[PDB]
């Protein structure tokens, strides 16, 4: 019987624990004698379950702490639409968004920071977003700063009702462990209503605003000459001026004849040419159908009616001859483990972040939004980055459950069960797979340059040389190139020009073009899985032989984080999963490293330039130095490195500055990559003798840091420099050269 | 009240106050005494 | 109770677990206010239309009632004696009072007759009872001294409350749909039940 | 059961009605502490004070300019009397410095010290700098006149007064700040002004205040 339960004012609200370090937990909260007191407190602030044993407590401290990232978030969107009405050139960028550049951060007149200010157009004085607010204003059809400032305000209000909740629901009334159980419930509520509605409001105001505003922009009258949005809901006499369905209304809906709607619920398909934005009719259309199809969905299972199913019902039915119990228990498991869900959510969601940024390079649907190169790039490496760490943490959070909340004693032979079994073979065969697939992807380019070197490039593996053609590939892109004409009738155009076809221009600038594959984007291709085979192979070990191992037979009994067993039988150095998600994190990196430098080069050369013939970039130099790694490193690297070495004196020498910053930091986190905090106590102890010699020692006795934590800090100073550096150069060049 | 005013004589944010009005102290400084060189 | 049919599919009435303003003496409270107000808002929208239909006020009045200037861009009168602004400040300052002290009853019952308020504090110890204070001013004249009597009019008065906030949806409703008033449509339904209906409108 | 500045809800812990102007006002509960809830005591009656001159001046320097006397406004008083006579501004702020740091500092040292300023290490005088309360230097010289030393009852009648007019008097000056810093002219004049037309001579007016 699903209802709401809760409890009233559970927790009070006095600053009293806030005197209180390491309340929360038990030992901390005696307070510190050495120094790995404080790094502990932090370190376990916000782990629940190490803070005790009630599940519903547990769900509530995450349910406010849910209600206090919205509000951050909240804030964090608020502050940038509130620098975006104050400190931007945006209403320029409107009446030009062909020779404007985004930009909305402004700094001050002092010893020289104020070099940066640089001229983006317009007058303005500043510093070019990358982000593409503009466009995506734009698109959204906001045109009076004014609009954002209100737009800023609402969420700062948005953020402090955000934080009350959370304060409320946590000391004033806290729900019930039942009430957080109802998971049909809340499936059926998620489903329909959040998404369907979310989608369908948008096609509302897409509808009724912004496709009229932006059919306005695109037919060219002045930004500040187009009605206001209210005063186009208020005269429907200019909506059917734009579209004579209007002047019917919605009688027609009530009488099935959509096809009248047509003006308005295209199927064009391909992007607007005089704006490189798909078409809004399109647009709409794809919004509108989500919703329908979230809503229907949001009726599926039993709530408090006879109607709907079972989740546990359904799962215990699916069960196969060669699996035993089948989806048994597994209702149980999700019902009961708070790093069960996370981990799927996790791995789930970055998943789809990747997915996003692939079609949105894919198919841009903002205006002029192909010509910014820069901010493609970057938002595509953003979300990719984003992506590849919703994934590993989802590894971290679910060898935690298996640590934690695992019991043999409810799983008999379950999937669960078997794995367990044969999972020994199952990790043999990953291995040996990883191993042929690095020896045969790398061993090519390898291969490719010696007989470079040995000039015999007759030899090496060329789209020229021996070829290794991407048939399949190609013959899919061909495919998609010829399905609408009798796989999809009534289709105008294929969803992108990469399935072949023309070119589209939006101001010289190459806004698409059907891009080919060659044996270089085989190997690349092929580089990459590998690299992910590997990944998945570290962090496969890691979760399957966290509970144990023929080695440690009760790995389980160390915790899920712990420095090592000892020096004994041989050395039980780095033996924790959460040493195997730290290599895995390693790996992520060197893999999407690899990734981007791919889709940067391969931009650069055969896709982006100057319209006229097409003035590619790099002149598509990748077709043919993609295949030897000297030809990778010269003509993609050190070309592309003059952008940021000689930016110097520029707006733009920031860049440099923090390229040999992010330089720096990342060797200085090898030190702790490579130390030892054996010998850090040492010269703590030497260090402490120094200042006791003049009667100043500190109370709080110094301790150098654990193995984890030492570990845990280079690592992350490691990947911060990498990216950082990484990321300067990017902006530096794409800023200069596009 | 008590409990706010201990929570202020916590360390990390008097570490806090005490840095922000140093720097703006010397910020202010560069402001109207601009390119110190000498003496 | 009044007003009870049993009608509460979702059973929003249990007891077990409330709190907050999910409770159902606030809740029932917040019904019989919210319809006394729809009450008021049906005689309000109503009056001036009929009225003016009877002529026996001018014709400067009797304009359609969104037209007053609440929503401007819906249409303002203008006559009003001082500006639209000058008269909702010292609005909004009453009904501050107005509800406020309504409120430190319902929190603090009686807790309002206390503190000198003009020799107005028997007037406000009103009862036990949020919505139904009584006391020589909120019930002027002893009706339903028997209590059949008095759950009589407790059960009038919510059916009618109801009703009304109806009525209001149907008045917003119309009014937002064919734009003219609910009285105009009356007598566009009356000239055609056939031909004057939501229907026509479409 | 005295009247709260909010009926219905109880008072303070620290809040009882013990000095002038108590209504339990202490929403933010500044005043758990004693030390600094005597000392903000302190603060409110010499602010209040303040407030109470600089009314005074001001209401009778708007007289002298809306009647025919060629008294200027007072907001342009200070450079103008400045300008007209031979007076140097540093010397005057100087000197004014002087004396308020003396004054004041003999008060900062009796707050800390209760009575260590009447010890007669001055001049020759005694108990004429010792003060009867806090925030009350009752003494022939802070009350020649004696009202202190006679019906203590009307007395602190007369307490409840000062802090009456005196928060009066804040809000006041405060107000006459409003008010120029709106109009750009003399509060007499708005005020003469608000008795032309209350219905249309008003914040609601000025468009200003509330920006609609
Ligand atoms: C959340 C995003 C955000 C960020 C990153 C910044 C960043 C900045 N703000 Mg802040 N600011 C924001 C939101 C944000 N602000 C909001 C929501 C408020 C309301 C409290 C303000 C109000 C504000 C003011 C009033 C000023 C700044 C200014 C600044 C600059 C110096 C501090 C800096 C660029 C200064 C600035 O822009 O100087 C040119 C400045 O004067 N901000
Ligand atoms: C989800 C948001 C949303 C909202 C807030 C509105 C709001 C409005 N719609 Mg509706 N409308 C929407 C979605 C929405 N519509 C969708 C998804 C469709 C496509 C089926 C339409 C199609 C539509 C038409 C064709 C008409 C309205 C009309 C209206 C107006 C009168 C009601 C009002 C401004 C009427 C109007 O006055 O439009 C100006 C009208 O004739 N709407
Ligand atoms: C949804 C975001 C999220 C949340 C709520 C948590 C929650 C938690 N993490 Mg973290 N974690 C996350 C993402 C998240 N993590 C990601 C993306 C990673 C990859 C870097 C990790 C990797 C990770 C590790 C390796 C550890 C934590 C730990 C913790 C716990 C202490 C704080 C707590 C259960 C610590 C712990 O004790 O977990 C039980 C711990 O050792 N997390
Ligand atoms: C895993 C990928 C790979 C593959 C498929 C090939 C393929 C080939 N190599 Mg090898 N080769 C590779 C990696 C690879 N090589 C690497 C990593 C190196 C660097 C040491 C070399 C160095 C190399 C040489 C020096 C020669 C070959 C030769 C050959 C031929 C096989 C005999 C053939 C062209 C022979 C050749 O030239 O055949 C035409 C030959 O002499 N390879
Ligand atoms: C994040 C989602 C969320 C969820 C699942 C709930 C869940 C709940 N809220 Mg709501 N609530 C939320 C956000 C949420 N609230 C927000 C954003 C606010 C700030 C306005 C509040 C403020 C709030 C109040 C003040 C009350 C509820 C109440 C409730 C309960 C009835 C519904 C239930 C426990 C009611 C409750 O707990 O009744 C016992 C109740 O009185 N909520
Ligand atoms: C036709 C509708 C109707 C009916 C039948 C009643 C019936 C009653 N009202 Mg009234 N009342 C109504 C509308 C109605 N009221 C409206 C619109 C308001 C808003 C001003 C009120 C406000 C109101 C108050 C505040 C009080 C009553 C009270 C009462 C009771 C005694 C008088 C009686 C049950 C009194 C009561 O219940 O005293 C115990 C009482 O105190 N009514
Ligand atoms: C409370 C009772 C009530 C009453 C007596 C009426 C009476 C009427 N309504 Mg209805 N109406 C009501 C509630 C009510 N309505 C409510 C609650 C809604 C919200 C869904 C509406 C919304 C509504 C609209 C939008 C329209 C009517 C219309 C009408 C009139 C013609 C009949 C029709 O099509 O319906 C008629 C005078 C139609 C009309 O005016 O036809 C001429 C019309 O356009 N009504
Ligand atoms: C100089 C500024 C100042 C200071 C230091 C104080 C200090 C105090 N006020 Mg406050 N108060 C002030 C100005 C000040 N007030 C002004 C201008 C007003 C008018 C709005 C008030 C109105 C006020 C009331 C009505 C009350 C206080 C009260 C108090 C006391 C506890 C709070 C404390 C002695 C409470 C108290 O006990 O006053 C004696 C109390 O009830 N104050
Ligand atoms: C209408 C306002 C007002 C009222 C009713 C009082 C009332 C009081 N003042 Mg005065 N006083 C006020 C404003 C007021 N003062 C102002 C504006 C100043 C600034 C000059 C002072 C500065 C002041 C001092 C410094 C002293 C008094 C003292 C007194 C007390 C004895 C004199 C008397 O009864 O008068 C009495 C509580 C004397 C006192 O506290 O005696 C115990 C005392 O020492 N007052
Ligand atoms: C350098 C180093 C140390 C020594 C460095 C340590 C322990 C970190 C010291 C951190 C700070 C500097 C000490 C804390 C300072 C206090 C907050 C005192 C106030 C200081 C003010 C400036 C705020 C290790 O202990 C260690 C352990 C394991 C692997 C690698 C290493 C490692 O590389
Ligand atoms: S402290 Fe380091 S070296 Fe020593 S046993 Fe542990 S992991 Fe090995």
């Amino acid at each position: 019987k699903v209802k709401i339960a809760v409890d009233r004012n559970p927790v009070e609200t006095s600053f009293e624990k806030w005197a209180k370090p390491g309340h929360f937990s038990r030992t901390l909260s005696k307070g510190p004698n050495t120094t790995t007191w404080i790094w502990n407190l932090h370190a376990d602030a916000h782990d629940f379950d190490s803070h005790t044993s009630d599940l519903e407590e547990i769900s509530r401290k995450v349910f406010s702490a849910h209600f206090g990232q919205l509000g951050i978030i909240f804030i964090w969107l608020s502050g940038m639409y509130f620098h975006g009405a104050r400190f931007s050139n945006y209403e320029a960028w409107l009446s030009d968004p062909t020779h404007i550049k985004p930009s909305a951060q402004v700094v001050w007149p002092i010893v020289g920071q104020e070099i940066l200010n640089g001229d983006v157009g317009g007058g303005f004085q500043g510093i070019q977003i990358t982000s593409g607010f503009f466009q995506l204003w734009r698109a959204s059809g906001i045109t009076s700063e004014l609009q954002l400032y209100t737009t800023a305000i609402g969420g700062l209000v948005m953020a402090a009702a955000m934080f009350f909740a959370g304060w409320f629901h946590y000391h004033k009334a806290a729900p019930k462990l039942e009430w957080f159980q109802n998971v049909e419930s809340m499936l059926n509520h998620h489903l329909g209503g959040l998404l369907g509605l979310g989608s369908l409001a948008w096609a509302g105001h897409q509808i009724h605003v912004s496709l009229p505003v932006n059919k306005l922009l695109d037919a060219g009258v002045d930004p500040k000459e187009i009605p206001l949005p209210h005063d186009l809901l208020l005269n429907r006499a200019i909506m059917a001026d734009l579209y004579p369905s209007f002047a019917k209304g919605i009688a027609p809906f009530f009488t099935l004849n959509w096809s009248e709607y047509s003006d308005f619920l295209t199927f064009k398909g391909g992007l607007n040419p005089v704006t490189g934005g798909l078409w809004l009719s399109d647009t709409a259309h794809h919004h509108v159908a989500i919703a329908v199809l979230f809503l229907v969905a949001g009726h599926m299972y039993r709530t408090n009616w006879g109607i709907g199913h079972s989740m546990k019902e359904i799962l215990e039915a699916h069960r196969g001859p060669f699996t035993g119990e089948g989806h048994v228990g597994l209702y149980e498991i999700l019902t009961t483990s708070w790093h069960a869900q996370l981990a799927i959510n996790l791995a789930l969601f970055g998943s789809l972040s990747i997915i996003v940024a692939h079609h949105m390079y894919a198919m841009p649907p903002y205006p002029y939004l192909a010509t910014d190169y820069g901010t493609q790039l970057s938002l595509f490496t953003h979300h990719t980055w984003i992506g590849g760490f919703c994934i590993v943490g989802a590894g971290a959070h679910a060898a935690i459950f298996m640590v934690r909340d695992y019991d043999p004693t409810n799983n008999y032979n379950n999937l669960l069960d078997r794995v367990i079994r044969h999972r020994d073979a199952i990790i043999s065969h990953l291995n040996w797979v990883c191993i042929f697939l690095g020896f045969h992807s790398f061993g090519l380019y390898i291969h490719n340059d010696t007989m470079s070197a040995l000039g015999r490039p007759q030899d090496m593996f060329s789209d020229t040389a021996i070829q290794l053609q991407p048939v399949f590939a190609q013959w899919i892109q061909n495919t998609h190139f010829l399905a609408p004409q009798l796989t999809a009738p009534n289709a105008l155009a294929a969803t992108s020009l990469t399935w072949g076809g023309d070119l589209v221009a939006v101001g010289g600038k190459v806004a698409m073009m059907p891009i080919s594959l060659g044996t270089s984007d085989f190997m690349v291709h092929h580089i990459h899985a590998f690299t992910i085979h590997v990944t998945v192979l570290i962090l496969l070990k890691g979760v399957l032989f966290a509970r144990s191992s023929r080695l440690i037979p009760d790995k389980a009994n160390l915790g899920f984080r712990f420095p090592c067993d000892g020096p004994g039988r041989g050395g039980t150095c780095q033996v924790s999963a959460w040493d195997h998600v730290f290599l895995g994190l390693f790996w992520m990196y060197n893999s999407l490293s690899i990734v981007i430098f791919h889709f940067s080069w391969k931009m650069q050369s055969d896709v982006w330039g100057t319209v006229t013939g097409v003035s590619h970039i790099t002149g598509g130099n990748f077709a043919q130095s993609a295949n030897t790694i000297n030809g990778w490193l010269r003509d993609f690297l050190w070309a592309q490195s003059s952008q940021v070495i000689q930016s110097y004196g520029s707006a733009l020498s920031a860049y440099g500055l923090i390229f040999l910053g992010a330089h720096f930091v990342w060797a200085f986190s090898l030190m702790f990559l490579f130390s030892g905090r054996g010998y850090w106590q040492e010269l703590i102890e030497s260090i402490v003798w120094a200042h006791n010699k003049l009667k100043v020692a500190p109370a709080i006795q110094p301790r150098a840091l654990s193995i984890t934590q030492g570990r845990a800090v280079g690592v992350a100073h490691y990947l911060l420099g990498g990216i950082a550096t990484t990321w300067s150069f990017f902006l530096a060049r794409i800023i200069s050269v596009g | 009240m008590k409990d706010f005013t201990t929570y202020l004589s916590t360390a990390p944010v008097i570490a806090t106050i005490w840095f922000t009005f140093t720097a703006g102290l010397l910020i202010e400084i560069n402001r109207y005494f601009p390119d110190p060189l000498v003496f | 109770l009044p007003g009870d049919f049993g009608f509460d599919p979702l059973g929003l009435l249990d007891p077990v677990n409330s709190g907050g303003f999910i409770e159902p003496k606030w809740l029932q409270y917040s019904e019989v206010i919210h319809a006394r107000w729809a009450m008021l808002g049906a005689a309000g929208c109503i009056a001036p239309e009929v009225l003016g239909a009877a002529g026996l006020i001018p014709d400067a009045t009797n304009i359609k009632w969104f037209e007053s200037g609440v929503i401007p861009p819906a249409g303002s009168y203008n006559g009003y004696w001082a500006d639209p602004y000058t008269i909702f400040f010292v609005e909004i300052v009453a009904m501050q009072f107005a509800e406020l002290r309504r409120l430190q009853d319902f929190r603090y019952p009686g807790s309002m007759g206390q503190q000198y308020f003009l020799g107005l504090e028997a007037i406000f110890k009103g009862s036990g009872d949020a919505a139904y204070p009584g006391g020589p001013f909120f019930n002027l004249f002893n009706l339903g001294k028997t209590e059949a009597a008095m759950k009589e009019l407790k059960l009038k008065e919510i059916k009618n409350g109801r009703l009304a906030m109806l009525a209001m949806l149907g008045y917003g409703a119309q009014a937002v749909m064919t734009g003219k008033g609910p009285f105009q449509n009356l007598v566009e339904h009356l000239a055609d039940p056939v031909n004057n209906n939501i229907l026509t409108n479409f | 059961v005295r009247p709260v500045w909010f009926p219905g809800n109880p008072p303070p812990a620290h809040l009882d009605g013990s000095l002038a102007g108590d209504y339990g006002f202490d929403p933010l509960f500044l005043g758990q502490e004693p030390q600094t809830l005597k000392w903000y005591v302190q603060a409110e009656l010499v602010h209040g004070r303040f407030a109470m001159l600089g009314a005074a001046g001001i209401i009778l320097t708007s007289i002298g300019a809306k009647v025919g006397l060629g008294f200027p406004e007072w907001y342009d008083a200070g450079k103008v009397v400045v300008e007209k006579n031979n007076i140097d501004f540093p010397t005057l702020m100087v000197i004014q410095f002087y004396l308020m740091g003396w004054a004041e500092t003999k008060r900062w040292y009796d707050f800390k010290n209760p009575g260590s300023q009447a010890d007669g290490s001055f001049l020759g005088f005694t108990e004429e700098f010792k003060g009867l309360e806090n925030g009350y230097p009752g003494g022939r010289f802070f009350d020649p006149m004696g009202l202190s030393r006679g019906d203590a009852a009307k007395y602190q009648e007369y307490k409840q007064k000062e802090v009456k007019n005196g928060r009066l008097a804040m809000i006041a000056c405060l107000g006459f700040a409003a008010q120029y810093a709106a109009t750009g002219k003399g509060p007499l004049d708005n005020l003469a002004d608000h008795l032309a037309d209350p219905n249309h001579v008003n914040f609601a007016t000025n468009g200003v205040s509330i920006p609609i």
